[PDB]
């Protein structure tokens, strides 16, 4: 009855992969592999790299590195629905950040198991606004690291800079994130509904929520219903990355979602149109960027973009359609391309 | 273009 791809990961659950060193070396081959297993159906996958693999010898020299725009996260709301406001604070070093993160005021509360920590997160997220060293331009990777180097993954997203010279910070260049307890990332898909890779360099875990691409529209419909003012002002208000929605709120409205906790030394991959949100457990450092595969192309063509801010990420799809969909270029350009996306299909 |  059902198709081959529809049969793989039928519950759209977050999958975890443990590649051997051999399997790990070819990044784009490995992405294609995990999609052949239906990982993309979750919106989010975990990749644990081989034990004898490291992106950096040590993180002992990084104390003096600067965070030029740390933000204080003022969260407003109740009953599982919140809006996060970012207050930009003055530049600080990693050392100045770590001292504050581990200080009694801002540190992780004691707890037995994740569910307790998670309950404390949703209970206290509007109190004691934390500071996130978010969106810091840079890599922690060593120059010679050729495997899964966030600074040079060599996917087809490279065609953007290749074609145009255009660098989009955090999208085709890496970002670093210095977290503390209760720092959050709001519900969003990537810019242009791209993939992302996130590597947690060191520190306390980062917890993630995901909604399957298959159910993305369901999440948006809920969001639009809960924030009708924001939906009137913007065609894609979730891209403001201000909207927090607890897992209990999602259960209540029957939106499928899954959860994963990422540890130090683990990769998270998000897939096109996979909505994700989450929080940090304590002091930590993550590195991320966006990337693409041929399967992204149609998502990029159909991505609904923020209509109310001028600085938003906007990639010309022209070069991708021209190069990888030549049959459809003339049709697409005349606005007559009616391709429906199958979220289960790989490649 | 833009910024993330
Ligand atoms: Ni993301
Ligand atoms: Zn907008």
């Amino acid at each position: 009855m059902a198709s081959e791809s529809e049969t793989l990961n039928p519950s759209a659950r977050i999958m975890t992969f443990y590649p051997t060193m051999e399997e790990f070396r070819n990044f784009s081959r490995y992405i294609a592999y995990i999609e052949s297993q239906g990982a993309h159906r979750a919106g989010l996958a975990k990749v644990v790299p081989p034990k004898e693999w490291k992106p950096r010898a040590s993180y002992d020299d990084i104390d003096d590195l600067v965070i030029p725009a740390p933000i204080q996260q003022l969260v407003t709301g109740q009953s599982g629905l919140f809006t996060q406001y970012n207050i930009q604070k003055k530049a600080m070093t990693v050392r100045e950040f770590r001292k504050i993160a581990n200080s009694d005021k801002y540190c992780t509360p004691r707890y037995s198991e994740f569910e307790e920590l998670e309950r404390k997160y949703w209970k206290n997220l509007t109190f004691n606004p934390p500071i996130y060293g978010a969106d810091v331009n840079g890599t922690l990777y060593e120059k010679h690291v050729d495997e899964w180097n966030i600074g040079r993954l060599r996917t087809i997203l490279d065609l953007v800079e290749k074609e145009s010279g255009i660098t989009i910070e955090g999208v085709n260049t890496p970002y670093l994130y210095f977290g503390m307890w209760k720092t959050s990332f709001a519900w969003h898909t990537e810019d242009m509904d791209l993939y992302s890779i996130n590597y947690l360099h060191f520190g306390e875990p980062k917890s993630w929520y995901s909604v399957p691409p298959e159910h993305g529209k369901r999440l948006e419909r809920l969001a639009k219903g809960f924030f009708p003012g924001s939906a009137q002002s913007c065609e894609a208000f979730l891209r403001h990355k201000m909207t927090l929605i607890s897992p209990l709120m999602l259960k209540k409205y029957g939106i499928p979602f899954d959860k994963v906790t990422q540890e130090a030394g683990e990769f998270m991959i998000t897939f096109p149109y996979g909505y994700h949100a989450g929080f940090n457990h304590g002091f930590n450092c993550a590195e991320s960027t966006n990337f693409a595969t041929r399967r992204w192309i149609e998502y990029g063509k159909q991505a609904v973009l923020c209509s109310c801010r001028k600085d938003m990420v906007k990639i010309s799809m022209d070069v991708f359609v021209r190069k990888f969909q030549p049959e459809r270029y003339k049709l697409w350009k005349a606005g007559k391309d009616n391709t429906v996306i199958d979220h289960t299909l790989p490649t | 273009g833009g910024v993330k």
